[PDB]
């Protein structure tokens, strides 16, 4: 009998879509699935999770101590929950939230955790990537508790209706107060969130300027796509860091990924190489990107992109 | 203040890796190794903290086989003060993970009375992104992970971190652990004067057993394999043709 606790990711009273993919991973274990919602405002998220397919039990921890989801505060909450209900597995999507939290929890449980898994073969056996996605590592975990984060793009989202989980309040915990959340600066736009987007358009160093990046926003607009970036584009100031795709940025697996003026370095390929259809727009026929692109045009992006945008305005 | 920086030796980033025929792991013998790039960023930040005269001493530590000494020598050249090599035989270095490293670091953090442990946010080989978080967890210290800015504020640290939607800012009570994002800083080049200097600097060799750290592991590599192969697709002559193709396969 496996019993899994999924830590819900949410911000601004909205459930992060990656928790839904994480619930799916959790169903691979054939047992009971619980979901813990900790935060300052948890009613809508909790209510919503009680309609998600695959969840038996929702646990709700509403307290002001959880403002900004500090892992110094969440970890005791999770250890208290584990003590009471003795899960075999604790997991979360391998977002920044999940990458931040789970290894601390594993430390406190004194177990070796597993990162960014792409498959569950059995309750103790997991597949993950290493060397920037260039090798598949199959790991066996004999720990009393298996603590793991899940590659969101490797598992389908659980339906947001049809669930009938129970809801119960969790153990409130005493303020640790060794960290404090001060503020945030979020990049906000009309665009879909990069990691769940069906279509991504990405620019690299070939765009030469932040002003030129508007060409990619205009193209993305016609496709209702998110816009990603290479490290070169971020470093040269073209776009904010949070739109970086790759080993050190976001992993994305859209239906369509269009790589504009991006060479295709190993570290960029780490974050998009499982995209269903890869298109390259690049003037260099030796660009490594062309060795994974389903469709490629060797041409000047300053011609191709505006053209594509005009064609797409019609049909 | 005193800083401990953890630096890892890994296969160089520009290398094309080869999986062993026996499927036990990747080839590392004879392959170019260098300091993990995120570790380099952690050393540079530690050194910048010293230059701001806010840090008195920077101790660089690497866990693993003999060749880690080179990685430590590199950190020393970049401006670290002294080194500790936690020596592990090659065979057992392969079984060495974040859990083990984090236990060693936590023991050293306490032993050497450090105020801040700096690490890279991840190693480009195991891609774990675990050690800093686990180290913090064993120590019961606050963590500021994926840092892009660090500011020492008396007995407190203000850390700007990369998160999925942008950035956020936290304040951590010292002693603290911080792991460095690539945006944090641009590591310096170590000049030959600095390298020759670093040869005077000291490295202490210790064993994890000397720290009361047991290397026993309940994780185990079943196998390591190449991912599916994916090669060049098709070239199109015109943008019209590209749009036509994408429409007919139903991606536009
Ligand atoms: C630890 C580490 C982690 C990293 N993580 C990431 C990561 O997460 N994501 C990432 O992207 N990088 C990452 N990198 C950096 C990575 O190695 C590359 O340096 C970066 O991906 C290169 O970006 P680029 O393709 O835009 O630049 P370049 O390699 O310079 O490519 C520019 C391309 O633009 C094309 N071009 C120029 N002009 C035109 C034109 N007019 N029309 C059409 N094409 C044109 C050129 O042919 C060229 O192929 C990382 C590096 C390190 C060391
Ligand atoms: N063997 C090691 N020796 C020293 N530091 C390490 C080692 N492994 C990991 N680290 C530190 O932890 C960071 C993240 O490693 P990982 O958790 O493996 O991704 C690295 O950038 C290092 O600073």
């Amino acid at each position: 009998f496996q019993s899994t606790l999924v830590i819900a990711e949410h911000a601004n009273d909205s459930l992060a879509p990656i928790t839904l993919n994480t619930i799916t991973a959790a169903t691979r274990l054939g047992g009971e699935v619980s979901c813990l919602v900790a935060g300052t405002k948890c009613d809508k998220v909790a209510q919503d999770l009680c309609k998600v397919a695959g969840i038996a039990k929702v646990l709700v921890a509403q307290h002001d101590v959880y403002k900004g989801l500090l892992p110094e505060e969440l970890t005791p909450l999770i250890l208290a929950t584990q003590k009471q209900f003795n899960y075999t597995h604790i997991c979360a999507g391998a977002s920044a939230f999940g990458k931040n939290l789970l290894p601390r929890v594993a430390a406190k449980l004194e177990v070796a955790p597993i990162s960014d898994i792409i498959a569950i073969k059995s309750p103790d056996t997991f597949v993950r990537t290493i060397y920037a996605g260039n090798a598949l590592c199959t790991v066996k975990c004999d720990e009393k508790v298996k603590v793991f984060s899940v590659r969101g793009t490797s598992f389908d989202a659980a339906a947001t209706s049809g669930g009938s989980a129970s809801s119960e309040k969790a153990s409130s915990t005493s303020p640790v107060e060794i960290s404090e959340w001060l503020d945030q600066k979020l990049t906000k736009s009309d665009r879909p969130e990069l990691t769940g987007a069906k279509v991504v358009v990405s620019g690299g160093r070939g765009l030469k300027s932040g002003e030129n990046f508007k060409l990619l926003y205009d193209l993305a607009d016609q496709l209702h796509a998110a816009v990603g970036a290479s490290r070169a584009a971020v470093d040269a100031g073209f776009v904010p860091n949070d739109m970086q795709v790759g080993q050190t940025g976001k992993i994305v697996a859209p239906e369509l990924y269009i790589a504009v003026g991006i060479s295709g370095a190993i570290q960029h390929l780490a974050g998009m190489k499982d995209s269903k259809t890869i298109v390259a727009i690049n003037k260099d026929p030796e660009a490594p990107i062309f060795q994974v692109a389903d469709y490629g045009i060797v041409a000047d992006l300053f011609k191709v992109v505006p053209e594509m945008t005009e064609i797409l305005k019609k049909k | 203040l005193r800083v401990l920086v953890a630096v890892k030796r890994v296969i160089d980033y520009a290398v094309k890796i080869r999986v062993k025929p026996d499927r036990t792991g990747v080839v590392t013998d004879g392959v170019k190794h260098s300091m993990n790039p995120f570790c380099e960023i952690a050393v540079e930040e530690a050194v910048r903290l010293k230059e701001k005269k806010l840090v008195k001493e920077v101790i660089a530590v690497s866990c693993g086989p003999a060749q880690c000494q080179e990685t430590i020598r590199t950190a020393l050249a970049m401006g670290a003060d002294r080194g500790i090599h936690v020596e592990v035989p090659p065979a057992e270095a392969e079984r060495l993970g974040p859990l083990q490293v984090a236990r060693v670091l936590a023991k050293l953090a306490e032993k050497e009375k450090v105020d801040l442990v700096l690490l890279g946010k991840q190693a480009i080989d195991d891609d774990c992104n675990q050690t800093g978080q686990m180290t913090a967890g064993f120590l019961d210290w606050p963590q500021g992970t994926f840092a892009s800015q660090v500011t020492l504020e008396g007995d407190k640290l203000k850390v700007e971190r990369a998160i999925d939607g942008g950035l956020e800012t936290l304040r951590l009570k010292l002693p603290a652990v911080v792991t460095a994002d690539l945006r944090l800083n641009e590591p310096r080049y170590a000049t030959l004067p600095n390298i020759m200097k670093a040869k005077k600097k000291k490295i202490e060799v210790i064993k994890p057993g000397d720290l009361g750290v047991d290397l026993t592991s309940k994780l185990s590599v079943i196998s390591v394999e190449d991912p599916p192969q994916r090669t060049a697709g098709v070239k199109v002559e015109t943008t019209e043709d590209l749009v036509a193709k994408l429409k007919e396969i139903g991606r536009i």
